[PDB]
């Protein structure tokens, strides 16, 4: 079988999966010794594509950890599951970033990404056939932006035809929590633009408003915003684990959701989200999801899709179903918003069913489209970097650590490609 | 040998924009009862070897201005004027010595015409200082010829004659 090699970078990245690692321990039914304990065999069938086994019936989860740069690092030591890692494999420096892109992809990065692509080869010959590489980090920051970025150069040379997904926590176009924020955000998808198959594009914001119109949290901790990504993480690679009556690759999402080669920023959505206590007022079923799924107030973007076009769309399905009521409601998504989709492409929907739901729930889903909504996006981020530069805001710390001017005129110009050739498609032609 | 040319680059610019006065020793330096005057030193071999740049302008008679190199907030060359309004504005290529003939000249007539005429000479170390009162005005030896005193001590006995 594939088996998939899970990278994080910034101090967001591994914030993001030291519960999700928690999460898949969990869907299996793993102790924080590897003491597997689950209740069926069902979830032993596919143990390999994160873990690998040790001596005495112990499972290693196959994560790297370039992001523990040392303050971050002895919190997940002193976590829930810090009694899961192996512990060579926290490869980490002194002195990091700082929220610097040139301290993280041109002058540390060099001081460590050595001690990185080796580990990195470690845990690639210790697997039957490889695919995947989930790097988990944001733009923005630090580490998550330089020394995130420099990896994706060099494992798409060592690994020329492997599955490159980055679940990267986008800005926030109101929320600024970064003064360099962005100067972090043109770089690093300049980056990304070139070398990644596919990337999860995800907003606080977003995140904001499903945990308080939907959830309806009062206090929202990062440990339960980063929940809500943990959800779409399993989700996908569900198929990959679990046996589905239409089963879902990483590349079969990786053909069909992308058009061209370039155009492969993607948004999530789940379902089901509710709040309740134990009572909740109505009923899982199929096209109970399915409205649920498509709604502008359910998007992990930051966007209102009924802005652009969905491109394409992904409807990923766990537990039991029935076929025809999932062809019939993306059937009827299809003809009632016609006028949303992009018009000129003969099916603007996939499925793609499970067969095993979740531990405490009965049905769910994971949507992922991929939409000229994302266009405003990049927008909302461009306009605030063509403000800084024009004034030369913030180039001493930057040109002081090996940068160039020209370098930012190249990296933008990538930017505006894309939300020009996304008016091209949103665009009824 | 070879620092940032460009500075020399910011300096030109100011000079073939505008009109320039300058000013030597063989006019008459016309009288005040009071002065400040200037005379630089010339660049040596030296400096010229290790390629020492040009900092001065000489716009006119009675003005001279410094060339500083200075740096914006983006890390931008920027230039001064150091417009400096004064009496008299020698060069340093105009050293014909009369400087001290035409400094002299005043004072000469005043103890004769019964007052107190006095002098100063302030500058700063290897600025050619003791180059222009202790004399004499070779620049190679001091051949005893051109004591600057005696180009008025002549007069202490010459126009007493
Ligand atoms: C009585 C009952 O049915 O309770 C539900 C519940 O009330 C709700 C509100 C749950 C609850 O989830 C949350 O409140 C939540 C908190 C932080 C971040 C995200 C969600 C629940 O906590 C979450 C919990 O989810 C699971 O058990 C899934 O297997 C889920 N597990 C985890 O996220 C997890 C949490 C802690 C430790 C280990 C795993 C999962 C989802 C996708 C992939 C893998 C696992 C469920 C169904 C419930 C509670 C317990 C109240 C909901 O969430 C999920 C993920 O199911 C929130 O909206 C859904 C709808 C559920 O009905
Ligand atoms: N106006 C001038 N024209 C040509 N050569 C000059 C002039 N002034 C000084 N020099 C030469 O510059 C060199 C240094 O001059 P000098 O008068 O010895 O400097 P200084 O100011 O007395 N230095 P110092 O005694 O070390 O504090 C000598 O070789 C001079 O002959
Ligand atoms: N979703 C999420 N975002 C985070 C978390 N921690 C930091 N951020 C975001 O990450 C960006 C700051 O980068 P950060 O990871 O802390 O910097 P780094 O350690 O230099 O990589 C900002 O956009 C923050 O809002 C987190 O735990 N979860
Ligand atoms: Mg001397």
């Amino acid at each position: 079988m594939r088996e998939i090699v899970h990278i994080q970078a910034g101090q967001c990245g591994n914030q993001i999966g030291a519960k999700f690692w928690e999460v898949i321990s969990d869907e299996h039914g793993i102790d924080p010794t590897g003491s597997y304990h689950g209740d069926s065999d069902l979830q032993l069938e596919r143990i390999n594509v994160y873990y690998n086994e040790a001596t005495g019936n112990k499972y290693v989860p196959r994560a790297i950890l370039v992001d523990l740069e040392p303050g971050t690092m002895d919190s997940v030591r002193s976590g829930p599951f810090g009694q899961i890692f192996r512990p060579d494999n926290f490869v980490f420096g002194q002195s990091g970033a700082g929220n610097n892109w040139a301290k993280g992809h041109y002058t540390e990065g060099a001081e460590l990404v050595d001690s990185v692509l080796d580990v990195v080869r470690k845990e690639s010959e210790s697997c039957d056939c490889l695919q995947g590489f989930q790097l988990t980090h944001s733009l923005g920051g630090g580490t998550g932006s330089g020394m995130g970025t420099l990896l994706i150069s060099k494992i798409r040379e060592e690994y020329p035809d492997r599955i490159m997904n980055t679940f990267s926590v986008m800005p926030s176009p109101k929320v600024s929590d970064t003064v360099v924020e962005p100067y972090n955000a043109t770089l690093s998808v300049h980056q990304l633009v070139e070398n990644t198959d596919e990337t999860y594009c995800i907003d606080n914001e977003a995140l904001y408003d499903i945990c308080f119109r939907t959830l309806k949290l009062t206090t929202p901790t990062y440990g339960d915003l980063n929940h809500l990504v943990s959800a779409t993480m399993s989700g996908v690679t569900t198929c990959l684990r679990f046996p589905g009556q239409l089963n879902a690759d990483l590349r079969k999402l990786a053909v069909n959701m992308v058009p061209f080669p370039r155009l492969h920023f993607f948004m999530p959505g789940f379902a089901p989200l509710t709040s309740r206590g134990s009572q909740q007022y109505r009923a899982l079923t199929v096209p109970e999801l399915t409205q649920q799924m498509f709604d502008s107030k359910n998007m992990m973007a930051a966007c209102d899709p009924r802005h652009g076009r969905y491109l394409t769309v992904a409807a990923i399905f766990r537990g039991r179903m029935s076929m025809k009521e999932v062809d019939e409601q993306m059937l009827n998504v299809q003809n009632k918003n016609s006028s949303y989709f992009v018009e000129w492409i003969p099916n603007n929907v996939k499925t793609a069913v499970c067969d095993i739901p979740p531990r405490g729930l009965k049905m769910s889903a994971t949507f992922i489209g991929n939409s000229t909504a994302i266009q405003e996006l990049f927008k909302r981020i461009s306009e605030q970097f063509t403000a800084m530069f024009r004034r030369k805001a913030f180039l001493h710390w930057y040109t002081g650590e090996g940068m160039d001017e020209m370098e930012f005129t190249e990296a933008e110009s990538n930017m505006n490609d894309l939300v020009s050739e996304y008016q091209q498609y949103q665009d009824a032609t | 040998g070879n620092p940032n040319w460009e500075t020399a680059q910011m300096i030109r610019e100011y000079q073939s924009t505008l009109e320039f006065v300058p000013l030597l020793d063989g006019q008459a330096v016309d009288d005040h009862q009071i002065t400040v005057c200037v005379r630089k030193r010339p660049i040596s071999r030296k400096e010229v070897n290790r390629k020492e740049i040009d900092v001065i302008s000489v716009p006119r008679k009675d003005m001279l201005i410094v060339h500083e190199p200075r740096s914006k907030v983006d890390l931008t060359k920027f230039l001064e004027n150091h417009k400096f309004r004064f009496d008299y504005a020698f060069n340093d290529t105009c050293d014909n010595a009369m400087v001290y003939k035409y400094t002299a000249k005043p004072l000469v007539k005043t103890i004769f015409e019964g007052g107190m005429a006095t002098c100063f000479a302030y500058g700063q170390t290897g600025s050619g200082k003791t180059h222009t009162m202790g004399g004499e005005f070779n620049g190679k030896v001091q051949d005893c010829k051109n004591g600057i005193y005696a180009m008025a001590a002549k007069d202490v006995f010459v126009t007493l004659n």
